């Protein structure tokens, strides 16, 4: 269904300059943000996969195509707990958000409330799982 | 809103682009 309406999003999420296409570089920097280090060439093996024209760039509908667990969450939570003390403080939460991209305190602090299931005012482990897997 | 299906979304694209490019 209408589904295409989240792909759309992760898309846009991905193409930045929102030019139509997602690129090498505007595929690394998103891969970078959560703490991965992909080389150049994993960079164009990985588009070229997706790349079905013989462009370069990936544009929405093959994006769609490809798009029809652990470790890569497990390292996600230790980009937000920034620390690593195993809590996510509304502090790391709002840095790792804006260079996730994005911009208040009521935002924040929201976002804890949506997830915080024992209460403590920071996301844990368990938690954050919780609103990664849906 | 909802800064977590942004953050899941990302996540779980760039898993997707990782597998693609190991099958
Ligand atoms: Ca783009
Ligand atoms: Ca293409
Ligand atoms: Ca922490
Ligand atoms: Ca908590």
């Amino acid at each position: 269904e209408e589904q295409i309406a989240e792909f759309k999003e992760a898309f846009s999420l991905f193409d930045k300059d929102g030019d139509g296409t997602i690129t090498t570089k505007e595929l690394g920097t998103v891969m970078r943000s959560l703490g991965q280090n992909p080389t150049e060439a994993e960079l164009q093996d990985m588009i070229n996969e997706v790349d079905a024209d013989g462009n370069g760039t990936i544009d929405f509908p093959e994006f769609l195509t490809m798009m029809a667990s652990e470790e890569e969450i497990r390292e996600a939570f230790r980009v937000f707990d920034k620390d690593g003390n195993g809590y996510i403080s509304a502090a790391e939460l709002r840095h790792v958000m804006t260079n996730l991209g994005e911009k208040t305190d009521e935002e924040v602090d929201e976002m804890i409330r949506e997830a915080d299931i024992d209460g403590d005012g920071q996301v844990n482990y368990e938690e954050f799982v919780q609103m990664m897997t849906a | 809103a909802s800064p977590w299906k942004s953050a899941r979304l990302m996540v779980h694209t760039v898993a997707t682009f990782n597998s693609i490019k190991e099958r």
